[PDB]
């Protein structure tokens, strides 16, 4: 999850040993590489995987393919991330998990709360990378041979162009709408998205 | 044959409650019924702290367990009440007489 | 005062540069360290900033977001750098006034409008935002309640339950889920615990159908390995801590928690072990019976709960960690507690074998005398270790064959040992030297009792010397040790009759026997006419007594005597 | 109880089945449910209480005393004659009205 | 026990 | 006599028996009975599904039916209480049983009592 590689990198973690602080960035390197594209949309493969992927219940696979319709994401991105959050994020016992998708109301507040989770993870990998960015050439910071190796690690392989085209393609996605987003997508979830799709545009041109 | 009972009363309350939300719908749970309602999530708000305790308390008495003289008085007493009590039930035969 | 003009005008249009710029002169002043007599020139301008800024500062018209917010925080940065140095009056002010409840509610803003402020946040800015002054003005809020019950209406709001269902404590709880800065948890589980050891409501009564909830989250907090090691000895202290003051969250908590302490007992880190062991004595010691027979059960707790005792440690003159002897001493603790209330005979049959009490002793010798080198760094240390040693001892001889303290050379060894270091310690001329000596002198006492049958002239020597050195102390001190060294004379010269030829410097002996008599007698003449601690100065005089009298018995010519009643009109 | 309740609920389902309206039953049935509950929670904190002072006790038990039969034996013996003074209330009211 | 418990708090109140 | 007391005895325990399998076919065709509301529930549900939208509170009966499951709990708790209480059940326990089946006599004489005063009172 982007948010542990932030806190990670802004020291609010207890590992200070440089060299897992250089583990940790080699971990997320294809996802802080890649940028916003990282969440793939929707794919056939991925969904059939989703229902195919055994180890899920019916009711978490059909809440999963509900939040990938939501946020037009991949399915299976779209089961990892619900995972992440209901073992890391949902504020109950992992009893009510069991129940939470049979009930509609509990399904719909937690694909509420998901897309809540996935926009708030794409910023927080765009913001370690601007950490990354604001401290790799300061001789201060505890990381900071760290922070230079990966940022060549990401300029070997033109962060530029990717970053560049990343921008572009938030800034020429049409507004979500119900008939693509499903049930959810109301004026809320397209302002919500609309919003998110400013703040990326943003924050991608502070780091170009 | 009781755990039966509670269980499958538990379910009689299931299909009662279902039943009274597929059909009494539409607008239509109103003025007195929604006051009863409204009574009813007030008494659920009005204690499981204390019950755990009691758990708590209880596996610590679970756990826990892993006079000639005196005698003469108690049994006297004993005998005090059971000439007390069939006085009371003349008094209550006096009673459904005097009905 | 010419400020309240500036303030009335700033409350009134919406800007408050004024304000804001007296607070800062004065946060300036209270933190220059002005001397005593200059700070109650400032407390007026204090109560105004407890009293009208801090109560209404919510209600203040905001012309622009964020500067009601700061000008909370920076009331609250003066209220505690004052608190940090004031105090009383600080104090009393939160405690009777309305500061109390509107630090409250700063901190009862609930870590979802924190987390949600902290998404608000546009740019790079995600530790320099809105949201960072935010979580800042919180654990104001936080670390100062923290000082306040530290140093102490307010308890009666914050155990209340809010008139909205949410009672305070709850939402203080749920602050468990802020994962951005885990000072802001670290605060509310020291406020948690501080209210568990003052609350009288359950915890879990106020915390409702959440309870369950944080638990497992406070589980999954814990279990975690990124977790801040030092939240991991936080939450374990916070568990000991229930242990003795929350019985309802204790319970409520194990469910579990074991099999992580069974983790961390797998050299994790010696104070996680250290407060995990502390957590278990406590609850061994408070007779957790629920928890005494569910562990008592668990397979090789014996073994895994006694490896550290096995192991071999430092000498205490190089860095031995603190934690390795703390631990050792409730471990030891925890084994004395069950034998006394009752794999562990066998451990012990192991131990026994191991010699581990010729080591222990040895060791524990070895540090009394480096505690008393130092005549009192390292001192506590020695201190709890020698009460290690005392008290095993001690069960030891209580039921010596189950310690296999049968070994008459081992009961000698210790006695012997234990003597001599009373005797070392009671040595040096210039408080903690006799505290120390007090104990070894109980111990002794007790223990020769106890092995008579199995226990002399250079002992004679010995506590001849100590009692010389009892003699030159001043004496409202030296009473107890000087009735210990004499019942301890008493108890070697019973051990063998001996003639006063026999006796090294019997001359000296009966001379310092006749001075102490002399002074004590005298003593407690004048504490019985003044009588116109009744029974240990009668104690003390029969004693004497008995003890001339059997060295007078040594003495059938009474030539000596005949000089010592010659010297003294006794 | 529970056989005539799954009854009637099965019942009223039938006659909904071709058209009909039977709830205000289920409201009084969950009202009634809620009610019993209610009790059973003060009954599960009080027993929180009596554990808590049984262990409490517990906890100081290594020892018995004899007095606690003789203040008991004072207690019930004022007790039970407070009792037939009741009693006698209640023959004396069964007297008077049985001579009216 | 309960029965007894009950009866030392009922026979404590009076 | 008790040869007498015997043939009621057994018959006392023939009947009993007869009563508990008709309480168990009780408890089957009530099985039966609550089996068919479910299916009938079904209709309904397939039914209210034909139409437009706006389900009920349903979060909030399954809430009450969870109270109802936690006072139940409990209760089984306070029975497993009451069960190793016993289990921790010399002459002072002898005089504590005793005096609890004293005082309960007297709760359900003065029951009786204030049953009579209150016939007396409606007569």
């Amino acid at each position: 999850t982007s948010r542990e590689l932030w806190t990670i990198l802004l020291g609010r973690s207890s590992m200070k040993d440089g060299y897992q602080i250089k583990a940790e960035l080699d971990r997320y390197g294809d996802r802080l590489l890649q940028g916003l594209a990282y969440y793939k949309p929707p794919s056939t493969r991925s969904a059939d995987k989703v229902k195919a992927n055994k180890n899920l219940s019916p009711a978490l696979q059909e809440l999963g393919l509900r939040l990938s319709k939501f946020l037009a994401l991949d399915e299976e991105q779209s089961v990892e991330l619900l995972q992440t959050y209901l073992q890391y994020d949902y504020r109950g016992t992992q009893e009510s998990v069991k129940v939470l998708p049979q009930d509609e109301r509990q399904s719909q507040a937690l694909m509420l709360k998901m897309a809540d989770y996935y926009y708030e993870e794409r910023i927080s990998l765009l913001r370690c990378v601007l950490y990354i960015l604001n401290y790799f050439q300061d001789d201060k910071h505890p990381y900071s041979a760290e922070f230079s190796k990966c940022v060549e690690l990401m300029e070997q392989k033109e962060l530029f162009g990717k970053y560049l085209k990343q921008f572009e393609s938030l800034c020429r996605e049409e507004a979500p709408t119900w008939e693509t987003h499903g049930n959810f997508m109301t004026e809320r979830q397209v302002s919500r998205w609309f919003v998110q799709r400013l703040r990326e545009q943003a924050m991608l041109l502070e780091i170009i | 044959y009781k755990r039966k009972l509670m269980e499958l009363s538990h379910r009689v309350l299931q299909v009662l409650i279902k039943q009274e939300i597929q059909r009494k719908s539409g607008f239509a749970i109103q003025a007195e019924e929604e006051q009863l309602r409204v009574q009813l999530d007030t008494i659920q708000s009005e204690f499981k702290g204390r019950l755990n305790e009691l758990m708590s308390q209880i596996r610590m008495q679970n756990h826990f367990g892993a006079l000639r003289e005196i005698k003469q008085h108690l049994k006297q007493q004993q005998e005090g009440v059971s000439h007390l009590i069939s006085i009371i039930k003349d008094n209550h035969e006096d009673i459904k007489l005097i009905e | 005062g010419g400020y309240g003009s500036l303030f009335g005008i700033e409350q009134s249009q919406g800007e408050y540069s004024v304000t804001l710029s007296f607070l800062r002169l004065i946060t300036t002043l209270v933190k220059g360290q002005l001397g005593s007599t200059q700070s109650q020139g400032l407390v007026p301008c204090i109560l105004f900033v407890l009293r009208e800024m801090l109560p209404n500062y919510h209600r203040w018209r905001y012309n622009s977001h964020g500067v009601r917010e700061q000008l909370g925080f920076q009331i609250l940065s003066l209220i505690h750098a004052i608190l940090n140095l004031l105090r009383s009056l600080c104090i009393f002010s939160l405690t009777n006034t309305e500061a109390g409840q509107a630090v409250i509610n700063i901190m009862g803003i609930g870590v979802d409008t924190l987390n949600t402020v902290m998404l608000t946040q546009a740019g790079s800015s995600g530790t320099e935002g809105q949201g960072q002054m935010l979580m800042q003005t919180i654990k104001l809020a936080f670390s100062i309640t923290n000082n306040v019950i530290r140093l102490k209406p307010l308890e009666h709001a914050l155990t209340q339950h809010g008139a909205h269902g949410n009672n305070l404590i709850a939402v203080l709880a749920k602050y468990i889920y802020h994962r951005y800065d885990p000072s802001l948890p670290r605060l509310a589980i020291q406020l948690l615990k501080r209210l568990a050891m003052v609350a009288p409501m359950s915890v879990y009564a106020c915390l409702g159908s959440d309870a369950a909830a944080i638990r497992d989250a406070f589980l999954s907090r814990l279990r975690d390995n990124i977790e801040d090691m030092q939240i991991k000895i936080m939450i374990l202290e916070f568990l000991t801590v229930a242990v003795e003051t929350q019985p309802g969250l204790i319970e409520l908590f194990l469910n579990s928690c074991l099999q992580v302490v069974l983790k961390l007992i797998d050299w994790g880190a010696p104070l996680l072990h250290r407060s995990a062991i502390a957590f278990l004595h406590a609850l061994w010691q408070d007779r957790r019976d629920s928890a005494m027979t569910v562990l008592r059960t668990k397979p090789n707790f014996w073994e895994n709960l006694t490896s550290p005792l096995f192991g071999t440690l430092a000498c205490p003159s190089e860095s031995s960690e603190l934690s390795i002897l703390e631990t050792c001493a409730f471990i030891m603790k925890i084994i004395c507690l069950e034998i006394y209330y009752a794999s562990l005979k066998k451990i012990l049959k192991k131990f026994s074998e191991e010699e581990r009490f010729t080591y222990w002793s040895n060791y524990v010798h070895s540090l009394v005398c480096q505690v008393a080198e130092t005549e009192g760094n390292s001192l506590t240390e020695y201190q709890q270790l020698l009460s290690a040693w005392r008290m095993f001892l001690i069960v030891a001889t209580h039921n010596a064959d189950v310690m296999h303290l049968t070994n008459p050379e081992v009961r000698q060894k210790l006695f012997k040992d234990i003597l001599g270091g009373t005797q070392a310690l009671l040595v040096v001329p210039r408080v903690a030297c006799m505290h120390l000596s007090s104990m070894l002198c109980t111990v002794m006492i007790i223990l020769l009792r106890r092995w008579k049958n199995d226990l002399p002239e250079d002992i004679l020597n010995s506590l001849t010397q100590i009692l010389e050195g009892v003699l030159q102390r001043d004496q409202q001190l030296v009473e107890k040790t000087k009735a210990q060294i004499f019942s301890a004379l008493i108890s070697v010269l019973e051990m063998k009759p001996m003639k006063a030829s026999e006796i090294p410097q019997y001359s000296q002996l009966l001379l310092n026997v006749c001075e102490t008599l002399q002074e004590e007698v005298v003593s407690l003449v004048d504490h019985t006419r003044h009588e116109v601690q009744k029974d240990q100065r009668d104690g003390v005089c029969v004693l004497g007594l008995h003890l001339a009298k059997e060295l007078c018995e040594a003495d059938e010519e009474g030539d000596q005597w005949q000089q010592v009643l010659r010297k003294l009109p006794v | 109880e529970e056989l005539k309740n799954a009854e009637i609920a099965l019942r009223t389902q039938k006659t909904p089945p071709g058209l009909q309206h039977e709830n205000t039953a289920p409201a009084d049935y969950f009202h009634t449910l809620v009610q019993q509950f209610e009790v059973q929670l003060q009954q599960y904190r009080q027993q929180i209480e009596e554990l808590e002072n049984h262990l409490a006790t517990q906890s100081n038990t290594l020892h018995l005393s004899p007095q606690d039969l003789s203040m008991a034996m004072q207690k019930l013996y004022q007790t039970f004659v407070a009792l037939a003074a009741q009693l006698q209330a209640v023959n004396e009211n069964f007297k008077m009205l049985k001579e009216q | 026990l309960q029965e007894i418990q009950q009866a030392g708090e009922r026979l404590r109140s009076k | 006599t008790l040869h007498r007391e015997m043939e009621k005895v057994k018959l006392d325990q023939k009947r009993l028996d007869q009563e508990l399998d008709f309480i168990l076919s009780q408890q089957k065709e009530l099985e039966d009975l609550l089996t068919p509301l479910e299916e009938s529930v079904k209709e309904q549900s397939g039914t209210i599904y034909l139409q437009h939208a706006d389900e009920e509170r349903e979060k909030t009966y399954k809430l009450a039916e969870n109270i109802d499951a936690q006072l139940k709990r409990m209760a089984q708790d306070l029975k497993e209480v009451i069960e190793h209480l016993n289990t921790s059940a010399n002459p002072l326990q002898q005089i504590c049983k005793i005096l609890n089946a004293h005082m309960d006599s007297l709760q359900w004489i003065d029951q009786n009592s204030a049953l009579l005063q209150r016939k007396v009172e409606q007569v």
